């Protein structure tokens, strides 16, 4: 199963202060759920790009209706890459959860462009959520078949012995 | 004046240091065409080693580890 | 996605005791859930044979991890149908749900074979689960990507807007 | 005695089993006839049973059913 979600938004902010804000937003107000950032590699590369990559670690809690079928899931560790492209104002940025990928994978590509004509800077997002778990409901419906099957080889057996024995 | 804490408190100080010095650089240096080198080598390394010693014992390290090799703007 | 499950069953009984018997096995004391059971038709086929079809009513209940995600289900309505070959002294069973197959259609094929070898009568099952649908979980996994995305697209630029004033300023 | 899905048919369904299982027994197993010697019964039972058919939101499900033929 994939879902995509894209989403766009306008900062009447110029490019080195929304890619400075993006390398600072932590901590703030509305992310109260980010534990920690740690910045794990950094480098110019031969383009003259900055290339960053940090490890983010994020609090929450599964939706009531999902706790029986998945087991207790309160944090997930992050990756986020960037690359930083000075000569042409462009940061692009990209996240995804490095465990519980099993149940569910959520990966967001999100490019920060600045643009002259409006003197903006114009932040494209795209998301998809991704995962083959189903919630492990085929094994669980597994079990219910075997179980109903077991149920009615017996009853069947026994029911039938029993009006047998009744006419004889 | 509150920082963001690094995942092992006892490199949050070192990632405070790191992180104020790349900021310094990244918005007077860098993005000015003045400079493509670490300008924060003492504060980064300072700050990686121990967030690195901290990794080792974690169980997410694999999973970084293999996350690290891919590349997501598809190179 | 389709299950199938197998069981053999030995009745050391005559096909007249047995064949009556599956015409008459309700009510039993092992079959609490069946409510009733009604004759839809019934002739004898070019071939000599019977043919018989039936419906039954049986109470129930869905899983209890499943209810929160399914309408309740309290009976279900399933049509038995059959063939009784006396010449060949086999008869055919076979039996599924009318409703409820959208979340789940059960299948059974019972043969009921006498030998005379072993002067028995072998019940030959064969089980077929198949199902779909998946609990109307995914809707619900959908519902939650879409309130996730618009949590994080809001909390996403409400932080960036937030740290670009404090550094502006 | 089973009862009918329509309480007001068991009585018939009990009379037309009644003679069915007679015949069933005595004539059709044992290969002297096979003519339905429970026309009346079968008639007034069945007759009653699709009269409440009629009002039941199975009826579609059952009409379709009875159309498919599971043993090939």
């Amino acid at each position: 199963m994939v879902l995509l979600h894209k989403s766009t938004h306008i900062f009447p902010t110029d490019f080195a202060s929304v890619s400075r804000a993006f390398f600072n937003r932590y901590p703030n107000p509305y992310s109260p759920h980010v534990l920690s950032i740690d910045t794990i590699s950094r480098n110019v590369d031969q383009e003259g790009n900055l290339r960053t990559t940090r490890l983010l670690k994020k609090s929450g809690k599964l939706p009531t209706w999902v706790k029986p079928f998945l087991r207790g899931i309160t944090e997930t560790w992050i990756i986020e890459v960037s690359v930083v492209n000075p000569a042409n104002s462009t940061m692009k940025t990209y996240t995804r959860n490095l465990d519980h990928t099993g149940i569910m994978k959520v990966e967001e590509y999100t490019t920060y462009q600045f643009d002259s004509a409006t003197s903006s800077t114009i932040a494209d997002s795209r998301v998809k959520f991704s995962s083959g778990f189903n919630m492990g409901i085929k094994s669980k419906v597994e079990d219910w078949s075997r179980t109903k099957f077991d149920e009615n080889v017996k009853k069947s057996r026994m029911g039938m012995a029993f009006v047998i024995q009744k006419l004889e | 004046n509150i920082m963001s804490a690094s995942f092992a408190p006892e490199c949050t100080d070192l990632k405070t240091k790191y992180d104020s010095c790349f900021n310094e650089w990244y918005s007077e240096k860098f993005l000015k065409g003045k400079s493509v080198e670490n300008e924060c080598s003492k504060q980064w390394y300072a700050y990686t080693t121990c967030v690195n010693a901290a990794l080792v014992k974690q169980g997410i390290k694999p999973a970084l580890d293999e996350a690290r090799e891919e590349a997501p703007f598809e190179n």
